[PDB]
């Protein structure tokens, strides 16, 4: 499955803690070598991760 | 059933009415309303010994299948998540165990390890309450506790986490703690601070004893 | 695609080529696993074969 999937507002709870990352739809899913490397690059970013409470 | 549930919850006034009301209304001074949580919340909070206190784990109060009655009573009062049961009238024990481990381990290190520990031991929080060790945890209560959202713990919905994800998580949890450490005696699963304590208390003492034995004092 | 199949007519009476095992079950170089399989096929000392 894709390393990252889109997020819906209904899919949360009153006390839910989740971790999200930028998607940039032009990236695409992890099928080709370039897309996989770009997904790994966005994964390895110090200032990328963001909480949504 | 339902009448027996009322007997064991309300007529057994030792347990319910003194903190939440006969109609499960919830006295604002002491406890919550307790009207929207399902039978799973009661099952987890009762079967793990987190009974009314004066709240660390203790011995359970109700064990003789009346926990099912309490869960039926609370679910009839209000809807919510229910206990996953084996397809024979009992509670699932090994059917909940999954197969994948890498995804489960990654999910553990992404959301579980933060509070509890890297290896599932106790964790340290701020201002009193802490993170209990997962060693005395049993898989059904693990899943139910995640789905329930107990005190100070983020509540997790089945919508955001797949059922296969729960199976993988519990499989990884059971594998990590129950497997023998292939490095000799374990040192609590913490960082190098106990390692340094052990060096100072054993290596130093034996070394200076051998030095005194070999050497002479004058 | 890193490798393509071979036809008898696509040669010459004095031409030489370099070929490698294909093993179509691996697939083309699109997915990561297929890419690694093709590369490890390419990374083999006793693999290359000369057809004249
Ligand atoms: C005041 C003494 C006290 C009594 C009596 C008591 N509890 Fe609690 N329990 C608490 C308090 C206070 C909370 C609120 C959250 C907390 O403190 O963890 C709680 C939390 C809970 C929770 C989890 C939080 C939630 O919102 O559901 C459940 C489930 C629960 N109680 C059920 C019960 C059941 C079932 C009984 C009867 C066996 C019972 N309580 C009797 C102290 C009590
Ligand atoms: C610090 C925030 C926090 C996070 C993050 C967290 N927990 Fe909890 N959890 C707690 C606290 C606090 C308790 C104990 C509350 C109590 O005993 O009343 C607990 C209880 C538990 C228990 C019950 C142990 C027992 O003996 O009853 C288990 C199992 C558990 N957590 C595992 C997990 C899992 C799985 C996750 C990932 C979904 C997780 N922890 C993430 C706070 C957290």
């Amino acid at each position: 499955g894709p390393p990252f999937i889109k997020m819906r507002p209904e899919d949360m709870d009153a006390g839910g803690m989740e971790t999200v990352f930028p998607w940039r739809e032009s990236d695409g899913d992890g099928t080709t070598v370039e897309s996989h490397h770009k997904l790994q690059e966005i994964a390895m970013g110090i200032r990328n991760p963001v909480m949504l409470i | 059933s339902s009448a027996l549930l009322r007997t064991g919850k309300q007529l057994f006034d030792t347990s319910c009415v003194s903190c939440h009301g006969a109609n499960l209304q919830g006295v604002p001074d002491h406890g919550p309303s307790l009207i929207g949580v399902g039978e799973a919340a009661v099952y987890f909070q009762v079967s793990t010994g987190r009974m009314p206190a004066m709240a660390p784990r203790k011995d359970p109060i109700f064990d003789e299948a009346q926990i099912d009655a309490i869960g039926a009573y609370v679910q009839a009062n209000g809807g919510g998540p229910t206990v996953v049961r084996n397809p024979d009238g009992s509670i699932a024990t090994q059917s909940l165990r999954g197969n994948d481990l890498g995804r489960g381990g990654d999910l553990f290190r992404l959301n579980c390890a933060s509070c509890h520990n890297f290896t599932g031991k106790g964790g340290a929080l701020s201002s009193g309450k802490y993170a209990p060790d997962l060693a005395p945890a049993n898989e059904q209560q693990i899943l139910t506790a995640m789905l329930t959202g107990p005190q100070n713990m983020p509540k997790f919905s089945n919508r955001q986490l797949s059922f296969e994800a729960k199976k993988d998580i519990i499989a990884y949890v059971k594998v990590a703690t129950e497997a023998r450490q292939p490095g000799g005696y374990l040192l609590g699963g913490f960082g190098p601070a106990p390692e340094g304590m052990a060096m100072w208390i054993i290596g130093m003492v034996a070394a200076i004893g051998l030095a005194l034995w070999i050497g002479a004092r004058s």
